[PDB]
């Protein structure tokens, strides 16, 4: 009797916060959301176009309605219990603009300082094209402490090309029917890649339907996807009230249900980058390390093309790599920008292209530094550790300026090392490695239940080796006697 | 020089609507200024030109409802980071 979607959401084992929701009109006395909602003042939306619209028929309030009815709606919601403030930025014809979403951005801001200090999520359910200002008004956002959740954009494209969904410091979500299956959307559907955090049920969402009082209706669109990540946010906020954006993604990234997606859908040069992730509450309350992987947009198949991963502020970059489907790579290095670690990595000269994939992790009182070698051309290779007490290795990196080739980093004869070196309270590290003599497609090693991977590796023996890269908790190597090593951090 | 941005979309473009980002420490002071600015200095060109808001709390900065032919002395002005014209956002 319950919806799929809330039935998914639900793990096995199965919980004060304002949402605040910027989208078209809402019908506030609706029975699933009314008392639950409170409409605001605020409104900034474009003219409908006249030659399209016949207002006695419009139904202007039905996007909205509706995933108020996912986020908070008594019988088909998400969290039910939550605080909800509409906002209308979009228009009947469903509708806005950049400059009046920026508004209404600058009102939950102004909201912010007035009212006194509790969790707030911010549910922007639309799209437009890449905007520089829509972006630094949510990475300003965020910054203030706000929880953002945007959708991924219906386009069945590259979800960096769309804002807020290309804004990297705010919850970007995909959509995913009752087959665990990515939406399609007419001939189009849900967005991927790189920009898209994770995904959550799209097709098929019972919700409330602005025709009536008490009436529901079924939507799909990554919009309700957005509004079940909204609620999950909600959801967790309200039993731990003081967590970051940083903190939140990570747990929703490490709560989801990995590996469902039958990736197929996507195009083949988006599947690594787009996560297989689907969205789901932790099954109780709540020490644990958290790691995602953060794949970086391609270097381009230019000759001095460049990768660039970085990680949010918030977090620590305990291992960078790199990966090529045409195997021509010239290694990568855990370098300094902005007054910040990065993973860089630099393409083969005649190279399609290279891609950056750092590692990023919340790690309480780290100090965290990069130990450099050059290479010196030894029968052993190129070697670096960490020398002080108490600094633990988290993870490899290595580049060589050349075109044909205990807690410390091994590399090429012919390359320069780059080791990660953290001190922080009970941080424990084991190295895990599993190698096959002849690979047929690529070698794996994972870390055991309770270790996190901090560091993923391929052991430097191989010239034909793609790269290598983490999955969840498992080290991954591409290889077209191949050994996968893994940096398995934890703490107590 | 400052630097203008247009939505990549051609069809998604909202132009005649730009938002003027300012350098991040400007004071409301400085941004209500030089917004006032740009409407006198357009003036005098024979050109009228319409502040809609002056950002203050999140971007420094102004919404100012002018000409595209105004861009240009609109990017010299003092304090200015960047100019990105309007566009459109949908329901998704």
């Amino acid at each position: 009797s319950i919806p799929w979607n809330l039935e998914r959401i639900t793990p096995p084992r199965y919980y004060l916060v304002e949402v605040y929701l910027l989208d078209t009109s809402i019908q506030s006395d609706h029975r699933e959301i009314e008392g639950r909602v409170m409409v605001t003042d605020f409104e900034n939306v474009p003219e409908e176009d006249g030659t399209r619209f016949h207002r006695q028929a419009s139904k202007c309030d039905s996007h909205g309605t509706h995933l108020a009815g996912v986020v908070s709606g008594r019988d088909a919601g998400v969290a039910k219990g939550a605080s909800m403030r509409s906002l209308r930025v979009l228009n009947c014809q469903g509708k806005g603009t950049v400059s009046g979403t920026l508004i209404g951005l600058e009102f939950i801001r102004k909201s912010q300082l007035v009212q006194p200090v509790g969790p707030l999520v911010v549910l922007l359910p639309l799209a437009g094209g890449y905007s520089r200002v829509l972006n630094a008004a949510c990475q300003r956002l965020a910054r203030a402490g706000v929880v953002l959740v945007t959708a991924a954009g219906n386009f069945r494209d590259d979800a960096c090309l769309y804002s807020p969904a290309s804004a990297p410091e705010v919850i970007t979500v995909g959509a995913t029917n009752a087959q665990d299956q990515p939406v399609t959307l007419g001939t189009l559907g849900t967005n991927f890649g790189r920009c898209v955090d994770l995904f959550a049920p799209g097709e098929d969402i019972i919700g409330a339907s602005s025709d009536c009082s008490t009436c529901f209706v079924s939507q799909s669109g990554t919009s309700q996807a957005a509004a079940h990540v909204a609620g999950i946010a909600a959801m967790m906020l309200s039993a731990e009230p003081e967590l970051t954006l940083a903190e939140l993604r990570q747990r929703l990234i490490h709560f989801s249900a990995k590996d469902v997606i039958n990736e197929a859908w996507f195009p083949e040069d988006q599947r690594v980058l787009t996560p297989n992730l689907v969205a789901a509450l932790p099954p109780s309350t709540h020490w644990q390390l958290f790691c995602r992987t953060v794949w970086s947009a391609h270097s381009g198949p230019t000759r001095m093309a460049t990768a660039i991963a970085r990680c949010a502020p918030d977090e620590e970059l305990l291992s960078c790599s790199s990966f090529s489907r045409s195997g021509k790579r010239r290694g990568e290095r855990m370098e300094a920008q902005g007054g910040k670690l990065v993973c860089r990595a630099h393409n083969a000269f005649g190279g399609e292209g290279v891609y950056a994939i750092a590692r990023c992790c919340l790690l309480p009182q780290a100090n965290c530094s990069v130990h450099t070698a050059p290479p010196a051309e030894a029968s052993m290779g190129t070697r670096v550790h960490c020398h002080q007490q108490g600094h633990v290795l988290t993870g490899c990196s290595s580049h060589w300026e050349v075109e044909d080739l205990p807690n410390q980093c091994v590399g090429h004869r012919e390359a320069s090392i780059h080791a990660s070196c953290c001190h922080a309270p009970g941080l424990e590290c084991k190295v895990k490695e599993h190698g096959i003599p002849a690979p047929q497609e690529q070698v794996t090693v994972a870390c055991e239940e309770g270790w996190t991977l901090t560091g993923c590796s391929a052991l430097p023996g191989t010239s034909h080796v793609l790269g290598a890269y983490a999955v969840d908790n498992t080290c991954v190597v591409r290889s077209r006697a191949v050994t996968a090593v893994a940096i398995c951090c934890r703490s107590r | 020089t400052a630097t203008f941005h247009r939505c990549a979309k051609d069809p998604w473009r909202l132009p005649g609507t730009y938002v003027v980002v300012l350098k991040e420490e400007t004071h409301l002071s400085q941004s209500e200024r030089t917004a006032r600015r740009l409407q006198a200095q357009a003036a005098r060109r024979g050109y009228l030109t319409k502040i809609l808001h002056v950002f203050h709390g999140l971007l420094p900065g102004f919404l100012v409802k002018m000409s595209g032919d105004l861009l240009e002395l609109a990017l010299k002005l003092p304090h200015v980071d960047y100019i990105e014209e309007d566009s459109s956002v949908f329901a998704q």
